[PDB]
């Protein structure tokens, strides 16, 4: 359940790291650790919106 | 006690990435990593020290000197390689993941920015492989970690 969204956002950060600039990478890691926080504290709404924002930064690096 | 301390460490790290500069966040992420290392082995005094050091960075966010960021990077490396010794009663997968993490820290110590990027991408990949139980890729990821920690030695 939550680990699936964790996998999605972790994949997203891993691919943001391959071409993006330093600010994009730092924001991706920010979203990653915010996710990790929410997933440890059990809050599906948070992890979902963090996944949304991660796909959003991926769309920022078209 | 350890599960409530790593989370405060993560919170401090996020605030640092809000405030700090590339070297300071480099240090802080290395801290978070060796902290997770210590959590995997049951060493709580280490993680207490880690929270203390990260909060020290946060406090002296405009007075810390790159010389002492480097002292702490080297020290975090040494500590992670020492904590790896308590990881001999867990599955081979988490052991190789722990060694990968420690090598990533040692790269963050002396490696340049692009090398740290590569090491963090490989660390993420190892975090995925752990959830997939894939031995054949995390073994080669650890070997590629090794073909890096000395490549920048
Ligand atoms: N788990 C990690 C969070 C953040 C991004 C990446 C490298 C470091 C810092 C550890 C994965
Ligand atoms: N300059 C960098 C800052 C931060 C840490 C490391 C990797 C990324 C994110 C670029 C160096």
């Amino acid at each position: 359940d939550l680990e699936d969204l964790l996998e999605k956002i972790k994949d997203i950060v891993l691919k943001v790291m391959d071409i993006g600039d330093d600010e994009t990478i730092k924001r991706a890691q920010k979203l990653l650790i915010k996710a990790e926080l929410a997933v440890e504290n059990k809050d599906l709404k948070e992890v979902e919106k963090l996944l949304k924002e991660a796909e959003k930064v991926y769309k920022e690096v078209k | 006690n350890i599960k409530e301390t790593l989370q405060k460490i993560k919170e401090v790290v996020l605030e640092i990435m809000d405030k700090g500069d590339d070297e300071q966040i480099k240090l802080a992420q290395s801290l978070l990593i060796v902290a997770e290392i210590a959590v995997a082995v049951g060493d709580k005094e280490t993680v207490e020290k880690m929270y203390k050091e990260a909060k020290y960075i946060l406090d002296n966010i405009n007075s810390i000197t790159d010389e002492e960021i480097k002292k702490m990077l080297e020290e975090a490396a040494k500590i992670a390689k020492k904590l790896l010794e308590k990881a001999k009663d867990l599955p081979e997968e988490e052991r190789i993941l722990l060694r990968i993490k420690a090598l990533v820290i040692e790269v963050m110590a002396y490696g340049d920015d692009e090398t740290i990027k590569e090491a963090q991408k490989l660390l993420i990949k190892a975090e995925l492989a752990v959830k997939e139980g894939d031995l054949e890729t995390l073994k080669k990821i650890l070997k590629e970690m090794e073909k890096m920690v000395k490549e920048v030695k």
